[PDB]
């Protein structure tokens, strides 16, 4: 739950 | 993981459903059913997907009988980035050099993703998903 | 962005607070409201995220007047990357080639973060942020 993509 | 990306249900189902319809462009139309039952999604999800990735033409229905849904362009012509960019949607400056990492984040993602067509994924999933004699191995 | 990439608010706040930290290294411990005060972050937010960089032994506190923390190693030594990680938390097999392109991304990511140092972005902030004769501009 960092970074996410879309 | 260890950085923490997670991928959106968007960009996986996105992504999934092309791909089937990839494993299944030379042989014709598919049904939105089947995709849904091959690749473990829900179908009203599917079907929502399948409207927006028609629109902007990356796939197409086909009237027929045992008519459905096929690619638009050939699998060598969609990139994974063009699949993901259809789905996705006082003053004062002050340069922030922590923004600039994640831009070369951002740009790295991008590359990846433009590096790998929908033909590439058909040549890994052949190569990935064999069976040959074990003293090929 | 075009791919719909989004930073967590743990990981903005994160790297931004410990860069604060790395531009302050040489002269010494700050406190936690002044970098709050700087960065725009919230103190309550900020206060808990430094416990855990603490407990990682990124940060450390001094009991100094100028009390306050401090990076616990040199910009240098710490990868972006590695302030990322410390944050961070009927069977059959058939592989996904979906996944796999997944993962690809993620170690691209993972390469980008670990190949930039808190001193690489100190670097970076002098030379973005500069002034300088406007001859000089090539
Ligand atoms: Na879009
Ligand atoms: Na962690």
């Amino acid at each position: 739950a960092a970074a996410a993509a879309a | 993981g260890a950085m923490g990306l997670k991928v959106s249900t968007k960009g996986h189902y996105g992504v999934q459903a092309m791909f089937d319809l990839a494993q299944h462009f030379g042989e014709g139309p598919v049904s939105l059913k089947s995709i849904a039952e091959r690749q473990g999604l829900s179908e009203p999800y599917l079907e929502q997907l399948i409207a927006v990735l028609r629109k902007a033409g990356l796939v197409k229905s086909v009237r027929g009988a045992q008519g459905g849904y096929i690619l638009a362009r050939e699998p060598r012509d969609i990139k994974v980035g063009d699949i993901i960019r259809v789905l996705e949607g006082s003053l004062k400056f002050d340069f922030s050099v922590t923004k600039s990492v994640w831009e070369k984040v951002k740009k790295s993602i991008e590359e990846v993703l433009d590096s790998i067509t929908l033909a590439d994924m058909l040549k890994d999933a052949e190569e990935a998903q064999m069976a040959q004699g074990y003293m090929y191995y």
